[PDB]
RNA sequence: AUAUACCGCCAUCUUCAGCAAACCCUGAUGAAGGCUACAAAGUAAGCGCAAGUACCCACGUAAAGACGUUAGGUCAAGGUGUAGCC
């Protein structure tokens, strides 16, 4: 469609949190998770409304 | 010894699916996720009332086709649709099989409140990656 | 709300469209703890 | 039905004319008769021996060349009737003489170290079909340390016929077609792989104009 | 333990149209009698009995100079080479 | 009530490298054992370590760590055997 278009990809934010990792006792043993989420700029430009 | 998601190796003779093989720290690196959805991104609200409704759907299919199913099911969800996909065994009557995704499918459309559709897939035994 | 989610289920199974494993295996073993217990 | 060129080189009494390849003179020229020392003699080579001089075990020539019209004879059969010829010896000394020979004529060799159970455990170390030799050719019935070889045992375990040059050490018993002769001696077995080679290819095309014959007849 | 039971049937008598009935001819759903599943009922629990009486059979196993003692007792011929070779 | 019936999730040696099905050999066909590359009977799938990935790299740190032991911890996360109350 012509449109004038540019990309550029933020910088992503992983958001870890950490759990216990035996049902009962020892807190000297976590298991730590997270997320992995990525980013990505679409950046158009001068388009119309329709 | 740790015991998330393995299964233990016992013999040469018990043989397993290339998912169940593999253990949970293997979850994006060689695993895909068994459900997609926009939740856990942040910051995205419904990442919370969903995965109770996403532990239902293998829950519920578990029993709705009884002794047949392959694997977990995938169950992809793509803004107001619902896409379930399942590989299915090859062990039951077709007449039945097409009973079962109209039955679920507008059952699972009238609880969700959204379409649902069924994607199954055929095969004739169980995929086994590992004989363990 | 765990009535609408408990009770479907019970009344799928009286219809006999979902077969679950828990429930079947509680009328099988309860059968056999009626014939000594109770 | 082939069995007209099988029953008669059984009948015929040293049908490949092998009694031209030796005599006591060409053993003697190359030194089969001597073997070790009375110190390390063996009890099964006391027939063999003619006598100890000064220390030093003779081995009778008479009697090792009337078990090689009988010992190179069988190894003819074997060439003819188209079974499998291992030839093993561990001398490294003519380890490369051995594999070279094997190229020579169209029977094998394997002089390197051996793999426990390649014929008792064959099946699983090959496929499932495979088919053992069925004889065996030592020239050095001993191996690197001296004891007799692995493959005198699991010959006799899996069934099969061998022909062993047995010296004044080694132990002629396990192995049904004894030798007594040199082993060590670098002219010894440059006659040994001469007479063996050459019998064998010499069986080899008596095979080939006989089924040819009965293939116009 | 799953054995006894085919997809569509529950207590509540339903003849669905395409489970539990011979394929569309009837396509009409079915609420039986109280007492055609009562029957059902007894038809099912007197086939359970059966097959837990077959799980409870007394084999007449032949017995090597006293039983329970793996003593004399026989095995059946050797299983053959994997190339042949029957026995 | 019983973690001394368990599943589930773990601790721990483990800041290890071994466990091993299926064969074969030695043992006079005894429990057993099986090593020497100038190689003397072992071969091997499978699991683990290793590799590879994640983080900022090959480094490091995580993550990983089989078989088993301590009848280790938990019926009170949730299921659930057995007994027990209604
Ligand atoms: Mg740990
Ligand atoms: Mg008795
Ligand atoms: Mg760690
Ligand atoms: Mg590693
Ligand atoms: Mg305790
Ligand atoms: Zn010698």
């Amino acid at each position: 469609l012509g449109i004038s278009i540019k990309v550029h990809e933020p910088p992503r934010k992983i958001e870890r949190f950490t759990l216990l990792q035996s049902v009962h006792i020892y807190k000297k043993h976590r298991v730590q998770y997270e997320m992995r989420t990525l980013y990505r700029c679409l950046e158009l430009e001068h388009l119309t409304g329709s | 010894k740790n015991r998330a998601a393995r299964v233990r190796v016992s013999k040469g003779d018990k043989p397993v699916t290339y998912e169940e093989a593999h253990a949970p720290h293997y979850i994006a690196h060689r695993k895909g996720w068994l459900s997609l959805h926009t939740g856990n991104l942040d910051g995205e609200d419904h990442a919370a009332e969903r995965t109770v409704e996403d532990v239902f759907l293998r829950k519920f299919m578990w029993g709705t086709f009884p002794g047949c199913l392959a694997d977990q099911l995938v169950l992809k969800r793509r803004g107001n649709q619902l896409e379930i996909c399942a590989v299915v065994l090859r062990q039951l009557s077709p007449h039945k099989y097409y009973f079962l995704v109209g039955y679920s499918e507008t059952l699972l459309s009238y609880f969700y409140k959204c379409p649902v559709r069924l994607h199954l897939q055929t095969v004739p035994s169980k995929v086994v990656y590992k004989y363990l | 709300n765990h009535h609408t989610y408990a009770e479907l289920m019970q009344t799928l199974r009286f219809l006999g469209l979902y077969r679950d494993e828990h429930q079947d295996f509680m009328d099988e073993q309860k059968r056999l703890k009626k014939l000594r217990g109770k | 039905f082939n069995d007209k060129i099988l029953n008669e080189p059984l009948k015929h009494s040293d049908f490949f004319n092998v009694k031209e390849l030796f005599s006591v003179r060409s053993l003697f020229d190359a030194r089969v008769h001597l073997g070790h020392k009375a110190g390390c003699r063996h009890r099964f080579m006391e027939p063999y021996i003619f006598g100890s001089r000064l220390d030093h075990d003779i081995i009778d020539l008479e009697q090792t060349a009337t078990h090689l019209q009988l010992a190179l004879n069988f190894t003819a059969h074997m060439a003819y009737r188209k079974g499998i010829i291992l030839f093993i010896s561990r001398n490294r000394q003519f380890s490369y003489l051995i594999e070279n020979m094997a190229r020579d004529c169209g029977e094998y060799a394997h002089t390197r170290y051996f793999r426990g159970g390649m014929l008792t455990n064959a099946r699983l170390l090959f496929g499932p079909t495979v088919r053992l030799p069925d004889l065996i050719i030592f020239l050095h019935t001993l191996n690197n340390i001296f004891e007799p070889h692995v493959a005198v045992r699991d010959a006799a375990k899996m069934n099969i016929p061998t022909v062993g040059i047995v010296d004044t050490n080694c132990n002629p018993c396990l192995i049904t077609y004894p030798v007594p002769g040199n082993d060590d001696s670098p002219l010894a077995v440059h006659l040994y792989c001469r007479l063996f080679q050459t019998a064998i290819t010499r069986a080899k095309e008596k095979r080939q104009q006989v089924e040819a014959l009965y293939r116009l007849q | 333990l799953n054995r006894g039971q085919i997809i569509g049937e529950g207590r509540y008598g339903f003849l669905w149209p395409g489970l539990n009935v011979p394929l569309m001819k009837v396509q009409t759903i079915a609420q039986r009698s109280k007492e055609e599943q009562e029957k059902v009922e007894a038809d099912m629990i007197q086939q359970r009995e059966e097959w837990d009486r077959k799980k409870k059979m007394k084999v007449k196993r032949e017995r090597g100079w006293s039983g329970n003692s793996w003593g004399g007792i026989s095995l059946g011929p050797p299983d053959p080479g994997p190339c042949g070779e029957t026995y």
